[PDB]
């Protein structure tokens, strides 16, 4: 069992170079291929993200595409660029300009056949695999212009095969282009149907927890692209390292979503403690599963407590106890009865492994399906409003091909979206 | 006189991989297979200093196998019986049965006819399995099948886990745990469950462990399959064999859930101030705060019940014992049964494991009674599932495997049914 | 009683060069033919401390023949036994039978008298070679063709190589594999059939050898030469010689093809756990996963059957294990065999090369069943021959060498009335 | 076995200076004849190309022929010139001045005494040779009227040893001669029916595999006659060396020509690969196999995808293991089921050797006979129609003797061999 891995922009390479920078560090290898690990449980499965090469050398299982040259220049020269293969990085020379339009017909067509090539001769090289994952933003033109694209044309060759896509929404107090509105909504039209599990992150949230949990005074663009790689790379941590209980991709997907519409999850992750703070601070389970649920500790602009969880997933790492996580997870459910749907029985999902995190003695993740997405698709679904009835900016889209048809289905479709979700909350 | 023990995934392995340590230890046979007779009830003999068990390992996935294939019993297992797949069920029952089912299913039948070979007198099988997922349910309810055709009359036992009603740690436990019932009821000669959440109230109060975790429930459960076979395995008073222990025990063909419990279970400390006869071990198997799934007795009327006991016992006592258990107006028996117990005395003492939770004692009782206060651990089970499956939740993964969406009436209808014949006998 | 064997072509070589390796060691005769008896069947003795086997290595191409001039075993032979050409046939049958052949048909045939000039009580020729080039065919077909004459009634054996239907490694095999059946049809008493393919699945499973390269193959195919001939080298409790066991195996004069397996065949660290003993060695025998043809004996009735063992056997169980045979309705006899096994039982063990892929083991068994199943061996290819000669390809090569245009039509009509006797018997 | 080599025009000499070059280093041989190998192998078959000398000095089985004396003087001061028997270099004095009416007809009956006088002498020295080695080109004069008339000659005294051409066929991309047409067209007229295989080559094809797959910025002229070498050296390294299986002259071409007329060849050779990615690169043959097969790397300008293969082979060189060649040979026909031929089965032969290239341990040398050419012949086909329907440039040709007969035969029995290939589509 293993994943290839597709970036697809400026945001997600600069998303997915942290991966490598972690991961990389995890599995024990050098900046230039070489290992020099202790553990052998990391040799046991080292093949689910990784290739050999000749000489005892691995390389990563990554495409790293653009449309304009500029963002390829700072990753391949940066650290940890070295690992990556000369032949994987697919960039073009003209940009995409924020065109939702450009990126899917006019430009993206033209270098979407080099791409589809490269993640063929990767499927073929993997023995077994089930999944690919996808970084991407939903504001910009390439990352959701070719990034809608890849995912149909993926989706077509490989429909038996999991899929995940981990995208970033766009926020209103962090809001910076004046045609966001018309790029998110296009895309999701799709995402409701071309994938199989889907991550939503937000700019404004990842603020407030940068702030005030972490007590930071400079949030640059480093750090924030150092919280999702934590989440990141939680959810497949069984994976690659044994456990007493143990959970996949393929689990996770059957036990959260009851219906195949309703996969748009929230991460949140524990603990997160300043550097000061930490040494006044237990090492126990309790304490884990209180800030897990903490509604002041999500990873999206949406506040749990204007609805009710529909299931949830927790991914504990280190040497733990059985009981105690399940003690746990009946506390919350009886002493918060009201925040539960109360037609699904037992609404927690559970899985234990065994190495923590380097440096620490454990550690959670919480993967909660909510209902409370509904808020944050009608905020999106406003800002779009006032501009389409004018026809702000819409020349330069129509200039491609695009007619007021399609715009009508994506308000069409992201209504038929909240309309879902409301029913069943 | 030999019989042959199946693991399947992961709740199997892991409880396969507490007992043959266990009976290592019984025998004097090291981890490599050579010992520094009896053996021949599990084990075959290789020429010359080298005893190799009669068990098959079986999983979908290879992450819970290959923890055995490193380990430090490696040099036990012959490696052909480690059978390993490539994807899991995913907790589908569907994918277990259908669709990742037959892949696999051929290759162990092929090495049980290779086991079966070599024996001359097989007694029967025992099951090890849960019905939590559907690796372990699906596959598992796929092998009996395949097993009662092949083989007819041969007596097969199973030792399952049944899903806690408050503590569970998975979201569709009651789809999986209703759809199990039919091949279990149809094609099992005797079945034992045993539910994960009592096991933590008999940790925490007897034994004064502050968190058990799953090392120390699967020591547990080799205890008591141990002590039902320590009596083809040694010899003693009174002899109680498999096929013997059914005709006393099950008094209907659709009835054959028997309840287990131990005695005695303490801890080394407060092991010294007590003394341990057997007029009171026999009065501990009865108490409801030690029976092993939560199940209150008083709501229920006994049907029989056998007591298996080991080391130094006299049968001059055990009677009367067994006499003043029957003045109790407490423990009810049913008015067909003027005498309903079955006893066997044997005389090897149980062996205690190094690294484990408990004392060495001179005599230990193990209890299997047939009561109806079981009916109530599936009765609360069928609202979780009806509850669930009111709106037909998670319903799209099963239908897509190969089920059609009447086959959950029959999962319902058949523990409608089966309920109603404890009712009757009640 | 001395035997005498002739290699053909890259095949042949490669083949006979595994063979004098493996007898040396037999016989603890060093490589430079020195010895630190029974030998005199494959060995002639010249003097003092000086042996050289009865061999004649043949070709047409000086690469392949030169690698035994300059290897370790360059001294056992002598100079004039080894016998190399300029021109190779290039995969041309024609070529061989007429152009290339004739050339040196009759250098070796005056080396063969030399050779059966020494021998007091000969029995026969052994050949190896495969149906792969004309040169190892055109050149063996008229090879026989000149011994048959010459000596008449004394038996032949061969040793073939059938080329696989899915893993070839040529264009025009077909046309080769169907112009050879002729000769070795009319001409020969014994056809052994062994295929590329089968020996690859029986290295990678019972072997567990990751990648398994023409010096594993090779080995395998001496061990099956070294025991049919173990009957006249060494002493034993029954006795079966090649004239007794043609006799018993073969019904007509036209059904001569026996099909070979052999047991066992174990990695060395897996040798350790299985015990074994002749009640299981003689089951092996029978699985069609160990049959060394892609063929599939459950198509076919068997005819009859040899047994070869060799070690540590007594005769009071094998018939107890060939009486178990006989109870299967799965392993299926016609209903005019009765008794359908030749038993022969040996005292000298299996001797195991240095270097090579197998485990010492004290038993052994070589199984020889003439069986009906193998009419599909020749009916698949047929298709292919026919497929090919529809748009008449590939035939000016052959046409130009001599041959007619013609001579095709024999080719297909001779295995249209082979396969229609097996038919006709089963 | 052993075999003479002959060069003709300015073309083949500077093919076949670099020939020399790399086969001599192949055998250990200095450049001045004197020998300082190792293994014993280099010396077991030292003759199939070499031929004695007094003193223990080595020199080949050449012959250079030219109809300018300009390109003698440079290959005799080169890398290497001394190898050579002066005797060898035999030129002219006029030359062609791109005429195939002057070489066949006016400048090359004088001079075509000469050679067949050396050829014979090396005839007569050999003991039991196969075959005669010509490489030129299909574009100048020198070359294809020399060498056509060659090859008239050798066939005659000599029906039944082998006899190759390596020869380059001009392309309309890299057009660089007003009369290129008139030239090739005339001189495949005789190719049918006096030669017994050929190899086509386009120096279009060769700029694309140095600029793309070997990242060459300025392919010269040095690096071209590099890629060719390696075929010509490849193809007879059976020869010269052991193996687990072998392949020489006579099997190939029984193996690979159905019937007379279909023998004209296109090879590819893997691995090529740049100085930067090779370290990341495994070594196996699974690799090799699908290099082989891939359009974008065979050396020939034109497509396989438009027709199937009728047969093909593989000649491999490495310490490697037999069946992992023969399960992948099966993996590319039932997948690609569609590109292959149906009545022939098993349309792949294979051949193994023991001796890999210096400073390698493996490499693959590919030969397919396709129906692919009838479109490679229909473009040079085209470009003289517009020719010589209006005569131009016809003038120079009709003053040495030809006549409209021979250009009208010209078109129509090029016509046959398109209509052969396509018929067996
Ligand atoms: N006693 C015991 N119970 C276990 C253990 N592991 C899991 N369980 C129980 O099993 C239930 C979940 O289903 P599983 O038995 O784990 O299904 P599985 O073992 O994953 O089988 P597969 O899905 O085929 O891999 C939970 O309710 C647990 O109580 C264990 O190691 N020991
Ligand atoms: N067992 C075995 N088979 C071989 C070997 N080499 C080639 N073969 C088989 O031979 C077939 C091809 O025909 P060959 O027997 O090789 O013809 P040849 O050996 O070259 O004989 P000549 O053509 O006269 O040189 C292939 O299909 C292989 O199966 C070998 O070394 N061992
Ligand atoms: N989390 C995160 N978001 C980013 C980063 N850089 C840009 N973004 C977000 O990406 C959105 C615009 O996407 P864009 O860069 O135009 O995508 P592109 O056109 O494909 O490069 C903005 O709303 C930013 O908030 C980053 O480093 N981290
Ligand atoms: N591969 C290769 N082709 C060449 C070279 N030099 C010339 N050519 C090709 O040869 C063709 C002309 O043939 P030419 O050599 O001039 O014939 P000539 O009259 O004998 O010199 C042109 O189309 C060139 O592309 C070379 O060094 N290598
Ligand atoms: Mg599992
Ligand atoms: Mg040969």
């Amino acid at each position: 069992r293993e994943i290839v891995h597709i970036q697809a922009g400026q945001c997600g390479n600069q998303i997915g170079a942290k991966f490598w920078e972690i991961i990389s560090d995890e599995h024990g290898i050098d900046a230039t291929g070489a290992y020099h690990g202790d553990s052998d449980l990391q040799l046991e499965r080292i093949n689910v993200y990784y290739n050999e090469a000749s000489g005892g050398k691995y390389v990563p299982r990554a495409v790293l595409v653009d449309l304009e040259p500029g963002t390829m220049d700072s990753v391949r020269s940066g650290p940890f660029g070295q690992i990556f293969r000369p032949d994987n990085f697919v960039f073009g020379q003209s940009g995409a300009g924020n065109n939702w339009a450009k990126g899917h017909y006019t430009e993206g067509a033209e270098l979407v056949d080099s791409v589809l090539d490269v993640v063929r001769k990767e499927a073929e090289s993997c023995d077994c695999l089930q999944g690919f994952q996808l970084t991407h933003s939903l504001g910009g033109g390439t990352g959701s212009g070719m990034g809608t694209l890849l995912i149909s044309k993926i989706r077509e060759e490989y429909p038996d095969r999991i899929m995940n896509t981990y995208s970033v929404v766009p926020s209103p107090k962090v809001s910076d282009t004046v045609v966001e509105p018309y790029n998110a909504t296009l895309s999701v039209h799709q995402l409701v149907e071309n994938t199989d599990e889907t991550y939503c992150i937000d700019n404004e949230a990842l603020y407030d927890i940068c702030f005030r949990t972490l007590k930071l005074t400079t949030p640059t663009y480093g750090d924030l692209n150092h919280l999702v790689s934590l989440t990141m790379s939680g959810v497949t941590t069984c994976l690659r390292f044994p456990g007493q209980l143990n959970a996949d991709l393929r689990k996770l997907a059957v036990n959260m979503v009851p219906f195949p519409r309703l996969h748009f999850f929230m991460p949140g992750f524990a603990p997160l403690t300043s550097r000061g703070s930490q040494q006044y601070r237990a090492l126990t389970v309790p304490e884990l599963t209180q800030q897990m649920f903490d509604a002041k500790n999500m990873m999206a602009a949406c506040d749990p407590r204007h609805g009710r969880y529909l299931t949830v997933a927790a991914i504990f790492r280190g040497r733990m106890s059985m009981k105690e996580v399940d003690e746990q997870m009946l506390n919350i459910q009886n002493k918060n009865s009201s925040y539960f749907v109360e037609w699904i029985p037992n609404n927690v999902k559970t899985a234990v492994c065994d190495i923590p995190p380097r440096g620490l003695k454990m550690s959670a993740t919480f993967i909660g399906n909510s209902t409370a997405i509904q808020e944050l698709f009608k905020r999106i679904s406003e800002q779009f409003t006032a501009m389409f009835r004018r026809k702000a900016f819409l020349h330069w889209y129509t200039g491609e091909g695009m007619d007021e048809m399609e715009f009508t289905e994506a308000e069409s479709n992201m209504n038929d979206l909240v309309s879902e979700y409301q029913q069943y909350q | 006189r030999e019989c042959i023990s199946i693991h399947v995934g992961q709740a199997g392995v892991q409880i396969g991989n507490a007992c043959w340590e266990l009976y290592c230890l019984e025998h004097g046979i090291q981890p490599d297979g050579q010992m520094p007779d009896s053996f021949n009830t599990f084990f075959s003999e290789t020429g010359a200093g080298k005893h190799v068990p009669r068990a098959v390992f079986v999983d979908l996935e290879p992450t819970v196998v290959d923890e055995v294939r490193t380990g430090t019993y490696r040099q036990l297992f012959h490696p052909e019986q480690l059978i390993t797949g490539k994807e899991d069920a995913a907790n589908n029952y569907a994918r277990g049965h259908y669709t990742i089912g037959k892949e696999i299913v051929d290759l162990v039948l092929d090495r049980i006819r290779k086991l079966a070979d070599q024996c001359t007198g097989l007694q029967g099988f025992l099951i090890f399995h849960s019905f939590g997922g559907g690796t372990g349910s699906g596959f598992t309810s796929l092998l009996m099948e395949r097993l009662s055709v092949d083989y007819g009359k041969k007596s097969k036992l199973e030792f399952a886990i049944y899903p806690a009603p408050q503590v569970s740690t998975a979201v569709v436990e009651p789809y999986n745990s209703i759809l199990t019932t039919h091949t279990t009821l149809e094609h099992s000669d005797c079945a034992f469950m045993v539910d994960n959440e009592a096991i933590y109230d008999i940790c925490r109060r007897n034994l004064d462990i502050e968190r058990p975790t799953y090392t120390n429930l699967n020591r547990l459960i080799g205890q008591i399959v141990s002590s039902i076979t320590a009596s083809l395995r040694f010899d003693g008073a009174l002899n109680v064999d498999l096929t013997e222990f059914q005709t006393n025990l099950v008094p209907y063909p659709r009835i054959h859930f028997p309840l287990v419990t131990y005695a005695p279970v303490i801890s080394a400390e407060k092991a010294y101030h007590e003394q341990l006869s057997v007029a009171e071990i026999t009065n501990a198997c009865f108490e409801p705060a030690n029976q092993m799934v939560k199940c209150d007795p008083r709501h229920g009327k006994y049907m029989a019940c056998c007591m298996l006991y080991r080391g130094d016992v006299v049968p001059k006592d055990v009677n009367a014992a067994i006499a003043t258990i029957k003045t109790k107006r407490t423990i009810q028996f049913v008015d067909w049964c003027p005498t309903g117990f079955k006893v066997g005395i044997n005389y090897q003492p149980p062996t205690v494991v190094p690294g484990g939770d408990l004392a060495k004692v001179q005599r230990a009782v193990c209890m299997l009674s047939n009561t109806t206060a079981i009916a109530e651990a599936w009765a609360r089970l069928d609202h979780k599932f009806d509850l669930m499956y009111a709106k037909r939740a998670f319903v799209h993964w099963y239908v897509g495997e190969g089920m059609e969406e009447g086959e959950f009436s029959e999962a319902r209808e058949d523990l409608a049914a089966l309920e109603k014949d404890y009712e009757e006998v009640g």
